């Protein structure tokens, strides 16, 4: 409780030396890219005033066209982040850095008389050409060095089943905009993985449904977790992920590749699916593709080039590339072979860069204990992670946005990773931390970036490239260029082994958390995990047959005891999932993340195997708890008879027959309550339910731009989450093998609006631009707004929310005081709300506001593609559409005729001003029935 | 420290965007920098104690601490070039900045205030050419001349100009 | 919720047990009336 | 609801109105076995002016009920009656029906 | 009276900061970095043949000179450039009488040879006692449009 | 009971300081105990002033035993009735918005919606149901200067009874001053706990738009309020010796209305 009878003597501090570019009060973008898996991202971030304050997607980049990922929204939230290191650690001691360079230039000239034997290092999967050219660089100076590349999640058996089939080593491309049949085996490719935003916006660009469209893609997933593929896949198939190994060798012998030998005999239902699908494949053969996920063999993988190249799949939708990373040869096999060597006192300058190996090992692999076993040991990590715990020496991390490097996409376009800041504190990035290693330590990261680049570049000047290539990021001149392949025969000639039976733990990636490196962003664990909307656990989840036959509920605390080792982790009944098989998030329970992932229980990884990383099946689950929190955030995850309210969904077998199947027939509804005009820019949004593959990236962009605040576990739970637009699965029918949609529900912005009539002090008003405006200093937190809200749309601060994770909202001695550091990843324009104040998806005033003015002063109009709301230009199948509903060339205007457009709750005239379109999900004739 | 006098500085010829540049361009208008200040007095009384502070400002990397004095209450999002775009001169808000050896607030920032201009801004609105002409007194028909300048402009209805999302976004 | 509507039967027993000790807990020529009315019956009959 | 409720708080308006009426025409003739007290008839009065305020309760408070939240199933009662002509049927209940009667 | 978001946990365009060491929550830009809009390669956003900052000026204004936008030099350079080179162009501003190394008039040999990029270059680089400009003009419509009007000033000594 | 105050002043003490969300209350039902007790305890109110005003209309005699301990019964049961509407508001300092002053910020409260016809209600409820119940104060507290013979407890009454003096004249504007609030506070508490039934049934919601709650919240309030009004009395009338005037008829009548409502 804050009072004053004046408000504080508020400060204006102007520059120093203002910059040329800086106009107080503008966003000026930046063009820099983000390595999720060594791979670019592309982004397009914000700098408000040299601080980024917005990440978003550059429309130029190949690997996000314009729109951004899930991980990627948040990583805003991981640098302004209070528990980021800031200043290296000596032994657990706090030093500085000119103290790290004194003692590792020392070891350096002790690694010089040996020739270099001793310097292993464990970056993690690096594809960036600055970083590759120095690992060269120190891999010459010291001959005998070795670089082993480590990530817990990346192309472990992808790049080996590369090589297994076709000799040398290739990266693949996949293209979806000419794939009219998609069958990816435990493909989670519309996922966090690098080519995630592309490979759900060209999956999404083949089934945009319109007024006369009658092809779609069909995207058979064959998986056994239920993921955020398969919400787009309209033939999914819950799998053991033990027959997908020998579900591909099914489809394998029916297309004809010559000696696959295929084993163990699949299902009725398995069977079923593996027969339409390999008749859907040799139909349209040019177009198309057989994906295969990280989660299996890489003699999978090897089968997934063995069908694609049997289709005709190359050169026209696989494309096999020279590998953009340094070497593939790198994962779960060189982390082992490093700890082999770390074991005996072989290794004596270990830096291990970014890959955290003593929380991510395979249990098996025993890094926490083969550390220390070192004289020196290093790590330049942006969070004091479990190895700085373990680690002598720690450099700061340098997070992204503050970082003088570059990255490599997929396909080869090099992104130069462009600092909008300076550090905030005392950075030192893998590459000013390998030029101590090389010797050139007072050498800068910009000095060495255009050190390599001067190199690269042979064609024209340098100031026109450079800074053609800092301004556009993408400098496409070192695109992967195209290598003839063989695909040698006989990989698959070894016989599958005897089918085990027993429960299966299958190892996935978490979506929102994807190996543990983000676990203190509280944004991206806040944000409910995709199919079971709980926020801040890791789960066992099991199928509803596979529970009640060891007798679980949605809240007991199993002991997952796999190969010797248990882990004591909650359970929580999926109904997509698979019979007889658990699966695990990996990246939760970490014991030095910071103070938000700080306990977030379930450490998966300590059930690893570095044999089965991915999926086993000697499991025993064997309960030993009765109840646990588990705070989701849906509640009931079923359509109970509402829909035509809830998303309405379909099929294409009648869609071509009557485009207006699913539009009900009503008579203009009566309506007491007056009538308003809006003859000025009718702000509407229309989103395209078909193709919301609940990335969650909407979710997060819509915190990172309205400044949203993160909600605590505990107050989770209540139902109290702070998330102004949330996606709804709803598992219609067959809780065995339901299918699944998703209606991203936000405020509709309703003509007749219910939640305005309903506040006494008149806060929340209608606008004349038509859409809810919530102010939240009128709010003297009645709360009713959200009680009379057909929806409940409206999120209440119901507590003092800011600064949760960093300080728990229960609390007031300092619910006033914030965080310095997290102030400047708030939006300069949007209100950050304090306690007793409702919110709620305002269409980005912040944008509308900010773009109309820019509109007024200029004395024109707005363009239609000039107001992108937040969720809009993140979402990356790019479902959202907002724009004026007035102009009638507009986007949405032309999306709202759709015959598949329809309002939520248009039983009560609310008249909506978001529009979803229906989910047709294109069911094929001999397999559905 | 010698607290910068308007009535001097604009007095020299200062056009009120030779400092204060992001006016009529951006929402915030700005407070110029210690660059600007020393533009001209790195040696036009360099060595005074009354401008010892940008000095000490531009040795030093620290920047001046202004004490803002028309303070809003950061939940309303005001917009400058919008009003001196729309021709609401630099007056009517600020006061006669050219009298005053330190700024003081002279409107107090109601919402009264903001919303009796919204909701009728021909009693105010000016000359775009004249927004910068801190001399202008209202003619005596402000209104049927300033109702003039509202079709001239385009400057939007009461009902589109006072509805929570202008102010407060 | 609990200890403010369980103590909300304080702040009404608080005023309750005060209005009973201060002031007549029923009123008294109310029931003056209701007597005069009783004998003006009773005089008839 | 509070459909069949607007009607009984009318069935009590005829029948005392109707119980004020047959008392007079009676009265008027002199046909009643007693004469009327003017207190109790002050009785009748008070009845049949509450029940006018009733059923301006009644009637008002399922119009202020439907029109608020207007749903577009409770809506076409009030929405034919105040439209097309029945709206001057509709302003003499808000002034004919319950203001005059109750300011007399 | 009750402050509840009067003060709020985001950096407003300009206000103190309690993190950085000169507090101003608008920290400077990285030296090298290129934004989205403000690319300055060329002959027309900097004054170099080919934006080479070894380069050799450019004689005549990049921007084509329409009508419009010598109305908007002349009122540019009038907010700028007057207050210290005089409204006309002679050096005779107010604040430039009291400069020690006065500011050069125009119509003088030495400047009316000087090509469109120099006075550009001080526009925005300034000179050993003019501080730099073009953080104040900011646009490069506006930057040449008062080298354009300076070109008119000379029309008429 | 001031035990349980300082119960009341506690829990008040930690939700303006901790917040409003120490209730418990989601973004689903975001109206609790807060609002389950403020209808529950303005619903008690309702019959202690159907007993005082409502049964005036009727000159019924067995309101005028039970006239003061249920017409003071509204009261204290508007007095924690009265706090919730002014302190379940997530802003509990912001809560004169809700009322129509020219406050140099042109906004003013809605009056649309049924929380601003609650503060029009409840303050209207209050400061009636106080004055009605004051009015028939200054006879008795007439009776209590009369009878008190302790000077600085004479004079507490006899400043409480202004001037009273009985009166041929003063008793007849007594008479018509008391059926006109009789006459207004009938149809006052019919409309109080329908404004409250109005937060209800101005809402789309599926079991809150049914259109009948205004008499069946008026049905409600007056049902519950003669429950408290026999739990007060039954010990009223055993503890304190008031046999001889609150009579089981009393009772037996209560529970008819009781019954009725
Ligand atoms: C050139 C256009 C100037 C700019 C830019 C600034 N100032 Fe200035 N200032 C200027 C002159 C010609 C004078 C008077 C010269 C003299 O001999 O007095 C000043 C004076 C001041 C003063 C002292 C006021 C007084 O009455 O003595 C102060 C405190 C001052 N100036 C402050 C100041 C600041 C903060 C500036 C940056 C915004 C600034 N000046 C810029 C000329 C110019
Ligand atoms: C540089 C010499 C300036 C000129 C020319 C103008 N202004 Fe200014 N302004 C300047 C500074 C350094 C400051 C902050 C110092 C202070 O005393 O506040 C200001 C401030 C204002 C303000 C108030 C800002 C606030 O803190 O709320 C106003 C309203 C203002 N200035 C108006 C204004 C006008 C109308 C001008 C043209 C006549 C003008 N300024 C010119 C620097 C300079
Ligand atoms: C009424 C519509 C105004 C007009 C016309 C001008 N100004 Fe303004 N000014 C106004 C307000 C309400 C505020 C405070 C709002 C805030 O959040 O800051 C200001 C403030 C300034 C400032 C300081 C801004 C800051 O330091 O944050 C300056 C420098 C300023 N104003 C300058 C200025 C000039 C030069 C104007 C004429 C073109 C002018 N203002 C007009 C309100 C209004
Ligand atoms: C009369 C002198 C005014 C005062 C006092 C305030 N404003 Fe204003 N404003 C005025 C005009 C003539 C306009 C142009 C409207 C148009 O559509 O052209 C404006 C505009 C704004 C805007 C932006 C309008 C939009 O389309 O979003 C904003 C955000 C704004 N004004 C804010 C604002 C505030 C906060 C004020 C009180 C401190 C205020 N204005 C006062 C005229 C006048
Ligand atoms: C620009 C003309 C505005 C419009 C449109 C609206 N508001 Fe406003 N508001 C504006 C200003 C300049 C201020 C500051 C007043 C002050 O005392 O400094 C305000 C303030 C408020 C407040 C007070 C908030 C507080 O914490 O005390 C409220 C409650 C408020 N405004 C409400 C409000 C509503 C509901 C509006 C749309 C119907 C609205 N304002 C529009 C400027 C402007
Ligand atoms: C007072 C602060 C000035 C302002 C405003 C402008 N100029 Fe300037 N200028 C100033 C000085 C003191 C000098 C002398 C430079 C020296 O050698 O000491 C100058 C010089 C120039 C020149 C000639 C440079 C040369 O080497 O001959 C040019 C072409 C020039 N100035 C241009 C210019 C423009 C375009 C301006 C508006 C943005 C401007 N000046 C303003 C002082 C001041
Ligand atoms: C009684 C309800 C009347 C509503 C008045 C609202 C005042 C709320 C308030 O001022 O709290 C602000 C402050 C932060 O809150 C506080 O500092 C704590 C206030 C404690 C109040 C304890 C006494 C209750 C009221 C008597
Ligand atoms: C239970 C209550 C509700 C009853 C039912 C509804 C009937 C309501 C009848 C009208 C009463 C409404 C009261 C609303 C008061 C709002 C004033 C306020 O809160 O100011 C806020 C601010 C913190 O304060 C300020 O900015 C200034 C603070 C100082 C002045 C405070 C004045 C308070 C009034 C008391 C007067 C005391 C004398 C003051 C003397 C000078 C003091 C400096
Ligand atoms: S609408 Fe939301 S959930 Fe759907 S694709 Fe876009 S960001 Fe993802
Ligand atoms: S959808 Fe919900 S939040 Fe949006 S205007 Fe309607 S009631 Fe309000
Ligand atoms: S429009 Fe913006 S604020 Fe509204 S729900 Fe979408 S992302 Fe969130
Ligand atoms: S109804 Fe009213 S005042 Fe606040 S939270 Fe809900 S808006």
């Amino acid at each position: 409780c804050q009072f004053a009878l004046k408000q504080p003597q508020e400060k204006i501090v102007p520059y120093v030396r203002q910059p040329e570019e800086i106009i107080h009060g503008r966003p000026l973008f930046f063009a820099t890219a983000v390595t999720f898996a060594g791979f670019g991202v592309g982004l397009l971030v914000e700098s408000h005033e040299g601080r980024p304050t917005k990440i978003e997607g550059n429309p130029d980049h190949p690997a996000s066209l314009g729109s951004t990922d899930l991980i990627t929204q948040a990583m805003i939230l991981t640098m302004y982040d209070p528990d980021r290191s800031q200043a290296p650690t000596n032994a657990g001691q706090e030093t500085t850095w000119d103290a790290f360079v004194a003692a590792a230039t020392a070891a350096m000239q002790a690694q010089t008389a040996k020739q270099g034997a001793g310097l292993r290092v464990l970056s993690g999967s690096l594809t960036s050409p600055t970083l590759i050219a120095q690992k060269q660089q120190l891999l010459t100076q010291f001959p005998q060095a070795k670089w082993y590349e480590y990530e817990p999640v990346g192309r472990d058996n992808a790049n080996a089943g590369a090589r297994l089939a076709f000799g040398a080593d290739v990266h693949t491309i996949y293209r979806l905009d000419t794939a009219k049949v998609i069958v990816g085996f435990d493909a989670d490719f519309t996922a966090p993985s690098p080519t995630g935003v592309r490979m759900a916006r060209q999956l999404a660009d083949g089934r945009r449904i319109r007024k006369g469209t009658k092809e779609v893609n069909r995207l058979y997933l064959a998986e056994s977790t239920p993921s955020i593929t398969g919400l787009l896949a309209d033939h999914r198939l819950p799998v053991r992920s033990s027959q997908i190994e020998h579900l591909v060798r099914a489809l394998a012998t029916l297309v004809g590749v010559p000696n696959v030998a295929a084993g163990a005999p699949l299902s009725d239902t398995e069977k079923k699916w593996v027969e339409a699908a390999a008749k859907d494949l040799q139909a349209n053969r040019g177009a198309c593709v057989v994906l295969v996920g990280e989660s299996q063999p890489p003699v999978v993988h090897a089968l997934g080039h063995a069908i694609n190249a049997q289709l005709g799949n190359v050169g026209s939708t696989v494309v096999y590339t020279e590998p953009v990373e340094d070497d593939p040869s790198g994962g779960i096999a060189a982390l082992s072979a490093l700890t082999q060597e770390m074991n005996a006192g072989t290794v004596e300058v270990l830096l291990m860069i970014e890959s955290n190996p003593v929380y991510n090992a395979p249990a098996d692999i025993p890094f926490a204990e083969a550390l220390a076993k070192v004289p020196l040991s290093m790590h330049v990590g942006l969070y004091r992670d479990e190895t700085a715990q373990q680690s002598v020496w720690h450099i700061n991390g340098a997070h992204f946005l503050e970082a003088w490097g570059d990255v490599r996409a997929f396909d080869g376009t090099t992104t130069i990773v462009q600092p909008l800041i300076a550090p905030l504190y005392n950075g030192k990035s893998a590459i000013e931390v390998l030029n101590v290693l090389l010797g050139k330590p007072q050498e800068t990261g910009y000095q060495t970036l255009t050190a390599y680049w001067q190199t690269q570049d042979a064609s024209g000047n340098f100031r026109v490239f450079w800074n053609t290539a800092l301004h556009d990021g993408v400098i496409t001149a070192t695109q992967a260029r195209s290598r003839q392949v063989t695909l040698q025969q006989g990989f698959a000639d070894a016989a599958p082994p005897a089918p085990t039976q027993g429960l299966e733990i299958v190892f996935r990636p978490d979506p929102s958390l994807w190996d543990g490196a983000f676990a203190n962003n509280a944004w991206l664990q806040e944000t409910p995990k995709p199919y079971t909307k709980l926020t801040w656990d890791n789960v066992a989840l099991m199928s509803v047959r596979t529970a009640n036959a060891l007798g679980l509920k949605n809240g007991d605390v199993v002991r997952l005891t796999y190969q010797g080792r248990s882990v004591d982790a909650p359970v929580w009944v999926q109904p997509g999932h698979a019979d007889d098989s658990v699966t695990v998030h990996f990246g939760f329970g970490r014991t030095a993340a910071g103070r938000v992932g700080n306990n977030v229980g379930f450490n998966a990884y300590r059930l690893r195997t570095s044999a089965t990383p991915w999926f086993g099946v000697g499991l025993e689950v064997a309960k030993v708890g009765e109840n646990y929190k588990l705070a989701s955030t849906q509640g009931h995850f079923l359509m109970e008879g509402r829909k035509k309210d809830l998303v309405r969904y379909g099929t294409l077998a009648e869609y071509v027959e009557d485009e207006k199947f699913l539009q009900v027939e009503k008579e203009e509804p009566i309506s007491l309550i007056g009538e308003y005009e809006y003859n000025g820019y009718k702000w509407g949004m229309s989103i395209d339910l078909n193709v919301c593959n609940s990335c969650n990236a909407c979710v997060v962009a819509c915190q990172s731009e309205n400044n949203i605040p993160v909600v605590g576990k505990d107050e989770v739970w209540l139902g109290r989450e702070m998330h102004w637009i949330r996606i709804d699965q709803y598992y219609v029918g067959d809780e065995h093998t339901p299918n699944v949609y998703n209606m991203v529900m936000l405020c509709q912005q309703c003509e007749h609006a219910p939640c305005e009539i309903v506040c006494p002090v008149a806060a929340t008003v209608h606008d004349a631009e038509g859409l809810n405006n919530m102010v939240y200093n009128r709010c003297v937190g009645t709360k009713y707004c959200s009680n009379n809200c057909p929806y409940k749309v409206r999120r209440f601060n119901f507590l003092q929310y800011q600064d949760v994770p960093y300080r728990s909202p229960i609390d007031a001695s300092t619910e006033n005081d914030s965080i310095p550091v997290l102030k400047m990843m708030r939006n300069p324009d949007v209100t950050v709300r304090a306690r007793g104040v409702m919110e709620k998806c305002t269409f980005c005033v912040q944008r509308i506001n900010e773009a109309r003015i820019q509109a007024r002063t200029e004395n024109r109009r707005i363009a239609d593609g000039e107001i992108m709301t937040a969720c809009q230009q993140v979402c990356p199948t790019q479902a959202i559409v907002f724009g004026d509903l007035n102009d009638p060339q507009a986007r949405v205007v032309d999306l709202k005729e759709q015959p598949l457009k329809y309002t939520s709750l248009d039983k009560l005239n609310t008249k909506p001003r978001v529009s979803y379109l229906a989910k047709i999900k294109n069911l094929n004739p001999d397999l559905a029935e | 420290g010698g607290g910068f006098n308007h009535q001097l500085h604009v007095a020299l010829g200062m056009d009120c965007r030779y400092c204060h540049t992001a006016v009529e361009v951006s929402a915030h208008a700005n407070i110029p920098p210690t660059e600007t200040c020393m533009g001209c007095h790195s040696q036009i009384i360099s060595r005074s104690e009354k401008v010892a502070f940008v000095w000490q400002s531009w040795e030093t990397g620290t920047s001046i601490q202004w004490n803002k004095v028309h303070d809003l209450p950061k939940f309303v999002y005001f917009n400058h070039s919008i009003h001196v775009a729309k021709g609401v001169g630099c007056s009517t808000c600020h006061g006669r900045i050219d009298q005053m050896r330190v700024v003081y607030k002279t409107q107090p920032l109601f919402m009264s205030w903001c919303l009796d201009c919204h909701r009728n801004p021909e009693k105010y609105v000016r000359p775009r050419e004249e927004v910068f002409n801190m001399a202008w007194t209202p003619p005596p028909n402000q209104l049927e001349v300033g109702r003039r300048l509202v079709q001239e402009y385009e400057i939007r209805s009461s009902w589109e100009l006072t509805n929570c999302a202008i102010c407060h976004r | 919720d609990i200890s403010l509507y369980a103590g909300s039967f304080g702040w009404f027993f608080f005023l309750f047990f005060l209005f009973i000790r201060l002031l007549p807990a029923i009123s008294i020529f109310e029931v003056r009336d209701l007597v005069h009315k009783t004998e003006t019956e009773k005089a008839l009959a | 609801s509070m459909y069949p409720v607007t009607y009984i708080a009318s069935m009590l308006i005829l029948t005392f109105g109707g119980g004020i009426i047959a008392l007079a025409v009676l009265k008027s003739r002199n046909l009643l076995p007693f004469g009327i007290p003017v207190d109790r008839l002050h009785d009748l009065g008070k009845f049949l002016f509450a029940f006018v305020a009733v059923w301006a309760y009644v009637n008002f408070s399922e119009y202020l009920i439907i029109w608020s939240g207007n749903v577009p199933e409770l809506t076409p009662w009030h929405g034919h009656r105040s439209a097309g002509g029945w709206e001057i049927l509709g302003i003499v209940m808000i002034f004919g029906h319950f203001l005059l009667p109750f300011m007399l | 009276c009750h402050l509840e978001m009067y003060d709020q946990a985001k950096y407003k365009p300009q206000q103190a900061s309690e993190i950085f060491a000169d507090g101003a929550s608008a920290r400077p830009l990285v030296e090298h970095t290129v934004a989205r809009g403000r690319l300055r390669i060329d002959a027309t956003s900097t004054g170099r043949v080919d934006g080479d900052p070894n380069g050799a000026y450019v004689t005549t204004i990049p921007i084509r000179i329409t009508p419009e936008l010598l109305e908007r030099g002349a009122q540019r350079y009038r907010i700028y450039c007057a207050v210290c080179h005089g409204v006309n162009g002679n050096g005779r501003g107010q604040v430039g009488l009291l400069l020690n190394p006065r500011p050069p008039s125009f119509y003088d040999q030495r400047l009316l040879d000087m090509p469109d990029g120099e006075y550009y270059d001080v526009l925005v680089n300034g000179r050993r006692t003019m501080y730099p400009y073009g953080y104040r003009v900011q646009s490069i419509s506006d930057r040449w449009a008062i080298v354009a009007h300076i070109r008119e000033l000379q029309k008429n000594p | 009971a001031a035990l349980g105050l300082l119960m009341y002043l506690f829990s008040l003490a930690v939700l303006f300081t901790v917040g409003v969300g120490v209730w418990g209350i989601n973004i689903p039902v975001a109206w609790g105990f807060d609002i389950i007790n403020f209808v529950w305890w303005i619903g008690i109110g309702h019959a202690g002033t159907l007993i005082s005003a409502i049964l005036l209309l009727f000159r019924q005699d067995w309101r005028t035993s039970i006239n003061r301990a249920a017409e003071a019964m509204t009261i204290f049961a508007v007095a924690c009735a009265g706090i919730y509407p002014l302190v379940h508001t997530g802003r509990p300092w912001l809560d004169y918005w809700m009322l129509p002053y020219p406050g140099t910020l042109g906004m003013w409260p809605q009056f649309r919606s049924a929380l601003e016809w609650d503060v029009f209600a409840i303050s209207t409820y209050a400061t009636v149901s106080i004055l009605f119940w004051y009015l028939g104060l200054i006879p008795d507290l007439a009776s209590l200067r009369d009878r008190a013979t302790n000077i600085w407890v004479k004079r507490f009454y006899g400043f409480l009874a202004l001037g009273w003096r009985g009166g041929a004249r003063d008793w007849n504007r007594y008479e018509v001053a008391s059926l006109i609030l009789a006459g207004l506070s009938t149809p006052l508490v019919l409309s109080v706990h329908s404004i409250i039934s109005l937060d209800f049934a101005i809402s789309q919601l599926p079991g809150w738009h049914v259109t009948v709650f205004p008499p069946y919240f008026v049905a409600g309030a007056v049902y519950c309020g003669f429950a408290m009004v026999i739990l007060l009395l039954v010990p009223l009338r055993r503890w304190y010796k008031l046999h001889d005037l609150i009579t089981i008829k009393h009772f037996d009548l209560m529970g008819k209305v009781m019954l009725a409502s």
